[PDB]
RNA sequence: CGGUCCGGCCGGGAACUCAAAGGAGACUGCCAGUGAUAAACUGGAGGAAGGUGGGGAUGACGUCAAGUCAUCAUGGCCCUUACGACCAGGGCUACACACGUGCUACAAUGGCGCAUACAAAGAGAAGCGACCUCGCGAGAGCAAGCGGACCUCAUAAAGUGCGUCGUAGUCCGGAUUGGAGUCUGCAACUCGACUCCAUGAAGUCGGAAUCGCUAGUAAUCGUGGAUCAGAAUGCCACGGUG
RNA sequence: GCGAAGAACCUUACCUGGUCUUGACAUCCACGGAAGUUUUCAGAGAUGAGAAUGUGCCUUCGGGAACCGUGAGACAGGUG
């Protein structure tokens, strides 16, 4: 038995895998506290994961590639909810109320003239 | 230093410098160029270089050799 | 005419159940460097208790509920004329402004570490003795003028 | 652009092939003077100043079609504004407007 | 004392004790501290024999102090008596470092009213 | 030491040239390693449309073409002997170096 | 799925990613209420997401006494022992004087030297130049790999560790003035680019005159390349944090 | 930080001091020479003179093509 989910966020992509066993969390061949640096709140990977009881009976395995290290945490949250929506056929409805099934449509900008990347339209003249 | 290989003068000027001393007490030789480097092989005398309008007299110094004649001759007017 | 898109939601703090206590990591932030902005958050409350701080698990509430503004300035138009009035502060901003005055008191003023300066201002807020900053004196110096309207 | 630029440039490329192009690896010993080897190359180095018109290049290469020394793309050999004019006429294969 | 020749400083900092004298600057001090294998902090009190006088050929390798200090008295006529661009640009507010003269001369050209 | 290039203008033409080249490879000897594609690329060139200066007004043209490198795992020129006698459509270019 | 002291290291494979190609999905369509039971608007449902779904392509008569004959053609037009243009040198980085735009320091969330972490997009066989070295260092050696997802430039910085020093006009700051190296060339006086060691008045986030910004926005820190013997802090391109 | 995706030589304007005048570039016609290579003397240098050496290509045995220095009548030329 395996539960599985995938997520894309800010030019990163994640794969999340859940099995029965003794409780642990593994990410990119290390433990969770040894990734993401010192963190501000460390909560977006935990947000949906409390709903099936935190580190009680599930064996959690993660692999994530690309983007900034903040974007990798966002890709993992969607990978967790894509796996949880097949752990019980009613769980998707409570994750919807919390907003953990939603995805952004805010990808990287093109040109479009005159812009430095996405803003700063020319020089605003002189006095 | 400008330059590490070593500066040179062209044969038509070398032919004049090797016949400039002599006594070194004559009227300044018109060497024209402001690019010439006063490097230690050069002999101590007074010479004349072009400012764009006329020629200006300058001396080949012994207290310093790390210079070109454009550092001593003024070539621009009114500034 | 106040036309803007709907206000920006945020989630309550995962340890303290409040959207205002989640705000401290944005205070004394520069260069977008939130990493170092959190490095004085909750880590100065013991330095504060080892001065004059009391109730160390809630000694941060002094900048939220023990020092509170209520008067704002200046002008109201009435037809062709302008007159001075004391105005009311919006209730959420009114609880979240005394925690924001601290920038001059920590970067333009203050001795040794930014953490000691944070503890220095939270000591004074427990007795409301906080030395006034330009972002408060730009209101408080003028708030007692024209007590008769038009 | 002048019509003299069509001959003058390639005469100055033939000058480079006569005096510098097949001597470019040897520049690390003939123009080296002292850093390596020995004092034996100063009479050989007189070749580096035998011509007197163009030294390391003395010119810039031009677009054949327009005669211009800048504003041209070496992936076409052509001036970048003329690449859009020929693309609007449909004359450059595989090249078309974005959309978009 | 005497850590790099005949030096007269005593109980100054480990890195900055021979500064502003043509003596030994910060990077050269940091280099000799690591070569002698000695503490790079606070004011010196603990110093042994065989540590640093045996390494003088790093810190005082050719020229120091009086070899370069106060050396203008015989290098001034080539600037103030010989006609030269740098001499006029010692007696007038005109720069030499390739910077502008049309813009922000202030004050560097003197007052102004 | 043996280098191969295949270039086309269309995603069907790059495969229908790969198909004949990999059939030539299989016919020359079984190997089961799989031919190298490597990523197809495109390029785009921005131009200013005003006859003098003004960079606040643009136009954009793009050119799309397909490239494959194949790779032979054997050091022996008998592996490419019939590949160097192969005829293809005009819409494709092949370049082989030994 | 297998070899396996337990790393794509290797048989060998095709899920994610990347690079390519096709087809689905969102239509006010469904429900209510409002509206003129029309067009349309707002909630609710489902959904990755709704409400010209978002962003791109882009524009009429006239206007601004617009802007360009040097991107192209061309009227009239100036010049002919010459305004043709070949040659050596100078100049386009002048400054009696006015005003924008970019940036650093004042530290303390820091400076500097070491330790450690993540790219994206490009470009390079008389080149890019590894590892390992020489050196205070730019850079050059001993010299490999590589015709570019394969080798190389290359190291993402902010961050997080470790040492030192700390409201001191300061170990910083820099005006003012010099030396000794490294790179390209025939040759850098004049109008080129790095590095190391010194010189040492002022410097407390600021005069007149004043800007951009409503959210991945203000802000802040990264990386390539064109032009090319040969310079980027400008310009086009490509990302973290907020 | 605008054309300029880049001026120590160039480019190139503008300016100085030299030099040439059917032209650096193109063409219609002859004269003496293949195009060239090697190299010295004077002059800042372009050039102006020296010391030597070629004859190939194409082709009706004639004569051409090409190109260097010369010169008229036509006519070029200009980042004006």
């Amino acid at each position: 038995n395996q539960y599985y989910g995938t997520g894309r966020r800010k030019s990163s992509a994640a794969r999340v895998f859940i099995k029965p066993g003794n409780g642990k969390i593994v990410i990119n061949q290390r433990s969770l506290e040894q990734y993401f640096g010192r963190e501000t709140a460390r909560m977006v990977v935990r947000q949906p994961l409390e709903l099936v009881d935190m580190v009680e009976k599930l064996d959690l395995y993660i692999t994530v590639k690309g983007g900034g290290i903040s974007g990798q945490a966002g890709a993992i949250r969607h990978g967790i909810t894509r796996a949880l929506m097949e752990y019980d056929e009613s769980l998707r409805s409570e994750l919807r109320k919390a907003g953990f099934v939603t995805r952004d449509a805010r990808q990287v900008e093109r040109k479009k003239v005159g812009l430095r990347k996405a803003r700063r339209r020319p020089q605003f003249s002189k006095r | 230093r400008s330059l590490k290989k070593g500066p040179f003068i062209d044969l038509h000027l070398l032919k004049k410098v090797e016949k400039a001393v002599e006594s070194g007490d004559k009227k300044p030789l018109r060497t024209w160029s402001r690019r010439s480097t006063i490097f230690p092989n050069m002999i101590g005398l007074t010479i004349a270089v072009h400012n764009g309008r006329q020629h200006v007299p300058v001396f080949v110094t012994d207290e310093m050799v790390g210079h070109k004649l454009g550092e001593f001759a003024p070539t621009r007017t009114y500034r | 005419r106040r036309r803007v898109i709907g206000q920006r939601k945020i989630l309550p703090d995962p340890k303290f159940g409040s959207e205002l206590l989640a705000k401290f990591v944005n205070i004394l932030m520069v260069d977008g460097k939130k990493s170092t902005a959190e490095s004085i958050v909750y880590s100065a409350l013991e330095t504060l208790a080892q001065r004059s701080g009391k109730s160390e698990l809630e000694a941060f509430e002094v900048a939220l509920e023990n020092v509170r503004p209520t008067v704002e300035v200046k002008s109201r138009r009435v037809g062709g004329s302008t007159y001075q009035v004391p105005v009311e502060v919006r209730p959420v901003r009114r609880n979240a402004l005394a925690m924001r005055w601290i920038v001059e008191a920590a970067r333009k003023r203050g001795d040794k570490s930014m953490a000691l300066r944070l503890a220095n201002e939270l000591s004074d807020a427990a007795e409301n003795k906080g030395t006034a900053v330009k972002k408060r004196e730009d209101v408080h110096r003028m708030a007692e003028a024209n007590k008769a309207f038009a | 652009a002048k019509q003299s630029m069509k001959a003058r440039e390639v005469k100055r490329v033939a000058l480079a092939d006569k005096y510098f192009a097949k001597r470019a690896e040897l520049k690390a010993i003939i123009s080296d003077v002292n850093a390596s080897d020995e004092d034996r190359w100063n009479a050989v180095l007189k070749l580096q100043t035998l011509p007197r018109d163009s030294s390391p290049s003395r010119q810039r290469n031009r677009c054949r079609q327009t005669g211009r020394p800048h504003g041209f793309l070496r992936k076409f050999g052509l001036s970048r504004i003329k690449v859009r004019e020929a693309a609007m006429r449909g004359e450059i294969p595989g090249l078309k407007k974005a959309s978009w | 004392a005497r850590i790099a020749g005949i030096n007269i400083p005593d109980h100054k900092h480990a890195v900055i004790a021979l500064t502003s004298i043509y003596g030994v600057g910060k990077t050269r001090s940091k280099a000799i501290l690591a070569a002698a294998g000695i503490a790079e902090d606070v004011k010196i009190s603990e110093l042994s024999e065989g540590q640093i006088d045996t390494l003088r050929d790093e810190v005082a390798k050719f020229v120091v102090e009086g070899d370069l200090r106060r050396e203008i008295s015989m290098s001034i006529k080539r600037l103030m008596d010989l006609g030269c661009y740098r001499g006029l640009r010692h007696r007038r507010g005109l720069p030499v470092r390739g910077q502008r003269t049309k813009t922000n001369a202030r004050t560097r050209k003197g007052p102004r009213k | 030491r043996i280098r191969i290039r295949l270039k086309a203008f269309d995603h069907r033409l790059i495969d229908q040239a790969t198909a004949e080249i990999v059939e030539t490879a299989k016919r020359t000897g079984a190997q089961v390693r799989g031919p190298i594609p490597l990523p197809t690329r495109k390029e785009r060139f921005t131009v200013l449309i005003s006859p003098h200066v003004n960079k606040d007004a643009r136009d954009q043209y793009e050119i799309r073409t397909h490239l494959r490198l194949v790779d032979i795992v054997e050091p022996t020129e008998k592996t490419v002997d019939a590949l160097m006698r192969l005829d293809l459509a005009a819409g494709v270019d092949v370049q082989i170096s030994l």
